[PDB]
């Protein structure tokens, strides 16, 4: 049940996000339409400036550009180049694999205990809220 | 002229994006500037194309960089 | 082309000795004993391995 | 089944605000429709999703300045390894002996505080 | 001395089955949210024609809504975004040993970094908690 | 039958309306052929919630064969929206212009079912369907 049941998690958060879109877009029509009005500024403006400055940060120019392919016409030319030197070498050592399965098991449940215990550090902590 | 071409990067101005692509064809430096602008893949790479494709002077090995990065737009 | 020539084919009997060899060696999958015995005739030591399990050898493989 | 509870507890989390800023929405216009108003949500909560990929997109230069430090390295990414396992493993059963040296670090000094309070 | 073991097998599981029931009903339900939160976002497609109609029978115009369409592009940019880093990410760790994906040794080199991961946080959430604790 | 019958055409129209716009113009009389194609109208409707809930379930429940087209429409147009749904908030709709997005999204991204399916749907061997199924999922995130 759980393994396949993974399903209905990753498809309602997915659906949660594209009604947030649409929830979004509804909100957003409802501040043009029955806003204007032609009244709307004040603390416009400041979502405004907050915008202005995200969005061609972002654009411009620098971003884009440069970065972005210079990882991807990068990576490629490290794919072509890994494979062959590769090649071989030479098996291998996957085999011994099986096990270092076991040891890190026990790693995991010794980590798990200690971030439950800070977070319950924390808690006796908002109540110091004191 | 002042060579301010990167600040028109810049700028938003509606305006802008007619001018880039009427302007379009030293105006290399338009189109570096204009598939950089796009931050659209599918314009950018269209734009580098043509680039390439282009009857002013520009080595291959640019031309190469050119498909390069459309291709990378891919 | 072994096969199919009516001829000599010394040469051809020869590499196929030699690649047999390269592949072995390359896959883990094909290696060991019966091969060594193996210096190119029409005692495929595949073509026994094929008659028993099957054709299925695996997908393909390439030189590193 | 563990893993599966937080993910239910972030599906709850989520469809409530959702619910609701589906609800900010209906019915507020809904009013409208009579005439009344209810509307600077937005402008609160726009300017919430506002600051809220504004640090969205530091995450995004923070990933991407990693990952070229990290092809930078496969770079020089190129070469034998069972000892290195040990290695990894006895250092990891000392990085989580100091770590829990602060947990307990902490944990203690939280339950200062709380004997204090009383 | 088997048999206890198998006691509390048989305790802790159907605890695990109690789990996973609910666990099963939870997302029914947070599921049948979703199918009413949705009819209904419209039947809000009224309310909102409406306005529409209404408004057109007025002067005329819109306007100072450009921007808000641009705050939803950008918003939804970046997040176009996102997925691009997620498809980079992706292709970088697909990158990496062959003759045998399926192993072991890939899988002790994932769990192991989950490990890691997970014991950052613990470091300075704890660190926080550490942090914190000067103020009191 | 009946059911399908109807749905199919509907579905048919509403993915080519999507085409019938060639929106890599503007990625890559202009207001008035703007305002003309159906493009828009069919992106307002599908805005709505009964539209877009009742293209989704057919995600939800997939498997005659005939059927099995109603999803690869259902599939490939929800993928067409998601990739131009921003053209439409910010090209199109100020051009014309009715309302905006938000509903959209909270439906498909939050209903988690439809996310599961779709994973589920890579595996199948309809390529059409998996392809676009493993596009969607892109889209979203």
């Amino acid at each position: 049940n759980q393994t396949t049941s993974v399903a209905k998690i990753a498809q309602y958060k997915r659906k949660l996000m594209d009604l947030s879109h649409r929830t979004l877009q509804v909100l957003i029509k409802q501040e043009i339409q029955r806003k204007s009005g032609y009244a709307i500024q004040a603390d416009e403006e400041q979502l405004r400036v907050q915008l202005d400055t995200i969005q061609g940060e972002l654009n411009a120019p620098t971003q884009f550009k440069g970065r972005l392919n210079e990882l991807m016409s990068q990576i490629r030319m490290q794919n072509h180049f890994g494979a062959v030197r590769s090649e071989e070498r030479y098996y291998i050592d996957a085999d011994l694999l099986r096990e270092i399965k076991q040891h890190l098991k026990q790693q995991q449940e010794g980590l798990s205990h200690l971030i439950s215990i800070i977070k319950d550090d924390l808690e006796d902590i908002k109540l110091v809220e004191h | 002229q002042v060579d301010l071409a990167d600040k028109l990067l810049q700028v938003a101005s509606p305006f802008l994006e007619p001018h880039l692509v009427r302007m379009a064809k030293r105006y290399m430096d338009l189109l570096w500037r204009y598939y950089e602008k796009n931050r659209s893949f599918s314009n950018a790479a269209r734009v580098l194309s043509r680039l390439a494709d282009m009857h002013t002077e520009i080595s291959l090995q640019q031309r190469l960089e050119y498909i390069a990065r459309a291709i990378l737009s891919a | 082309l072994f096969k199919s020539r009516d001829p000599k084919p010394l040469h051809l009997l020869d590499c196929i000795h030699v690649l047999l060899i390269r592949y072995v060696e390359n896959p883990s999958q094909v290696l060991n004993c019966e091969r060594r015995r193996f210096t190119n005739l029409c005692l495929d030591a595949v073509c026994g391995y094929l008659v028993e399990l099957q054709s299925m050898s695996s997908s393909v493989a390439v030189q590193a | 089944i563990q893993r599966n509870t937080l993910n239910i507890d972030k599906l709850k989390i989520e469809t409530a605000q959702e619910l609701k800023n589906a609800e900010i929405a209906l019915r507020t216009q809904k009013t409208p429709p009579g005439l009344q108003h209810e509307y600077a949500a937005p402008a609160d909560y726009f300017r919430i999703l506002v600051q809220q990929f504004e640090v969205q997109l530091q995450q995004y230069r923070q990933q991407i300045e990693e990952l070229e430090n990290h092809l930078a390295t496969q770079a020089n990414n190129s070469h034998i390894t069972p000892q290195d396992l040990s290695m990894a493993m006895q250092k990891i059963y000392q990085t989580f002996v100091a770590l829990a040296a602060q947990l307990q670090s902490i944990h203690e000094n939280v339950k200062v505080l709380k004997e204090q309070y009383l | 001395e088997n048999g206890e073991k198998i006691t509390s097998l048989h305790r802790e599981v159907e605890k695990v089955k109690l789990d996973q029931k609910r666990l099963d009903q939870e997302l029914d339900f947070i599921l049948s949210q979703q199918k009413e939160l949705e009819d209904l976002l419209s039947p809000l497609e009224e309310l909102v024609k409406e306005q529409s109609g209404t408004i057109y029978l007025q002067h005329a115009d819109e306007e100072r809504e450009k921007t808000y369409k641009l705050a939803e592009n950008i918003d939804a940019q970046l997040k176009r975004m996102a997925q691009d880093l997620k498809d980079i990410i992706e292709h970088l760790n697909t990158s990496g040993a062959p003759a045998d994906t399926s192993d072991p040794l890939q899988q002790i080199c994932k769990i192991l970094n989950a490990h890691m991961d997970s014991l950052q946080w613990i470091d300075q959430n704890s660190a926080l908690l550490q942090r914190k604790v000067e103020e009191v | 039958a009946e059911k399908w019958e109807v749905a199919e055409v509907v579905l048919e129209v509403f993915y080519k309306l999507l085409r019938d716009y060639e929106p890599q113009l503007e990625d890559f009389g202009e207001e008035i052929i703007a305002y003309k194609p159906p493009g828009f109208s069919l992106m307002y409707h599908l805005l709505n919630e009964p539209m877009l809930e009742l293209a989704l379930s057919l995600l939800e429940e997939g498997v005659k064969k005939h059927l099995e087209k109603a999803v690869q429409h259902c599939l490939a147009l929800l993928n067409l929206t998601l990739q131009k749904e921003n053209l439409f908030m910010d090209l199109l709709r100020e051009s014309q212009l009715v309302c905006p997005l938000e509903q959209l999204l909270q439906g498909i991204n939050p209903k988690a079912d439809n996310v599961v399916n779709i994973a589920r749907y890579l595996y199948h061997g309809n390529p059409e369907l998996a392809f676009e199924s493993a596009k969607i999922l892109c889209c979203i995130s």
